[PDB]
């Protein structure tokens, strides 16, 4: 069906530059101009290429690095930023322009500025203990330690635990590499009968990660 | 490029209220748009032509202006509203989004469920020692945590995460990590983590004797 499918997360050293895609599926892919958007962290608008022409409007602040292609026999619209520096450092969006507003998004590509290398976590467990219960529910999670760079994504039992979960935004740490937790509250009944992975995904370092969190006495 | 000073930059609202939420652009402009985004998502048309309504959007909303001063409001909050705003205007070059104004639901105090995880076995093999503590389902974010070891207050090795407000109860959770080089870890007992929060009369201290299973 609809849907903007943006490239995945990327790391590039200062100077050099980056090209994200962005394919339009589900429907005709010339009908509609497709725009760039930069979430500073806030939305900006970088400017527009009709899939149609080719031809592009750009804010005059981005005329220099900013540059926009399309290739139409994949349905792909293609943005490209040069010259990069920290103020690149962005999630970028792309909208499909509809009849009367921006009516479709891409999920946003995160776009990390910095000359080190990739870094994937290390996965321990928040074992759920007395320490962790109130009211015959315990509480038990993950801590997705020393990653770089953003983000990683958690899920339980690949998907099928959701309700109770809260995945924290990470962190900074001082070493200059992030660190976040995800938790879950479930019935104290259920420890001992009703296992509980947690999910790690680094796209960037090319890292999946199960981990079992057992409980302890 | 023209402005879009939205106000206020923050403002909570329980369901059936009313809430009206303000944009002014500095020039002139025909219409002003508006655009919802909640954490985690890509923003979504809301309002166009300052006042027609995206598809699937309840009639609760509307929005109204003229020249240089805009409004969206909600008839009637309710759960699902609470979101950031963003105005937005396509009537000159470049196109600009304002500041937003980011709507929370308002609710009654409620305290943290505190709760202390040691470090795992896996990590103090690693030479390291995270110690997490987590304030579950408080109400409102305004909190604060200490960390005592052995009663001596911690400062600069500790870091914290606020969740945005749940979507099932309208509360915030927090987690903070202590971490210690296992040398440190090992040199003490007490491990507290002392909360300070509008729910609670005085603080709440939850804490683990080094190697209490």
């Amino acid at each position: 069906q609809v849907q903007l499918q943006q490239s995945g997360p990327e790391l590039v050293r200062p100077g050099v530059s980056v090209k994200i895609s962005c394919k339009g599926s589900g429907y005709t892919f010339t009908d509609y101009a497709m725009h760039w958007v930069k979430q500073s962290h806030g939305l900006e608008w970088i400017g527009i290429i009709s899939t149609y022409s080719g031809n592009t409007k750009f804010h005059q602040k981005f005329k220099g690095k900013a540059t926009m292609t399309v290739d139409k026999s994949s349905s792909t619209a293609y943005m490209e930023l040069a010259r990069l520096t920290s103020e690149d450092s962005a999630i970028y969006y792309c909208a499909r322009q509809g009849t009367w507003y921006f009516d479709v998004w891409g999920a946003g590509t995160t776009v990390t500025v910095s000359s080190a290398s990739t870094k994937g976590p290390s996965v321990f467990p928040l074992a759920p203990s007395s320490k962790s219960t109130s009211g015959g529910t315990a509480a038990l999670g993950c801590l997705v330690k020393d990653y770089f760079p953003e983000p990683v994504t958690v899920s339980w039992n690949s998907g099928a635990l959701t309700s109770g979960v809260h995945t924290f935004p990470a962190v900074l740490q001082s070493s200059g590499l992030y660190s976040l937790s995800s938790v879950v509250t479930v019935p104290s009944s259920s420890l001992g009968t009703q296992t509980y992975i947690c999910n790690v995904n680094h796209k960037p370092s090319n890292t999946k990660v199960d981990k079992r969190v057992e409980p302890k006495a | 490029q023209i402005v879009l000073t939205q106000s206020p930059a923050i403002m909570s609202a329980s369901p059936g209220e009313k809430v009206t939420m303000t944009c002014s652009a500095s020039s002139t402009i025909i219409y002003i748009h508006w655009y919802q985004q909640k954490p985690g998502t890509s923003p979504k048309g809301w309002i166009y032509d300052t006042s027609k309504l995206a598809s699937g959007v309840p009639a609760r909303f509307s929005g109204s202006g003229s020249g240089t001063s805009y409004s969206l409001t909600i008839s009637s909050m309710e759960a699902e509203d609470a979101a950031t705003y963003y105005c937005h205007q396509r009537t000159s070059y470049p196109w600009t989004f304002g500041g937003g104004t980011k709507l929370e639901i308002k609710r009654t105090v409620a305290a943290p469920s505190v709760f202390i995880f040691p470090p795992s076995d896996e990590q103090l093999k690693s030479g390291t020692a995270s110690v997490v503590c987590l304030l579950n389902n408080f109400y409102p974010r305004e909190a604060k945590v200490q960390w005592k070891v052995d009663n001596a207050l911690q400062s600069g090795n500790s870091q914290e995460s606020v969740t945005e407000q749940d979507s099932k109860d309208s509360t915030y959770s927090l987690s903070s990590t202590l971490t210690l080089s296992k040398a440190d870890y090992e040199k003490h007992k007490v491990y507290a983590c002392e909360v300070t929060h509008q729910g609670l009369s005085s603080p709440v201290t939850k804490s683990f004797n080094r190697g209490e299973c």
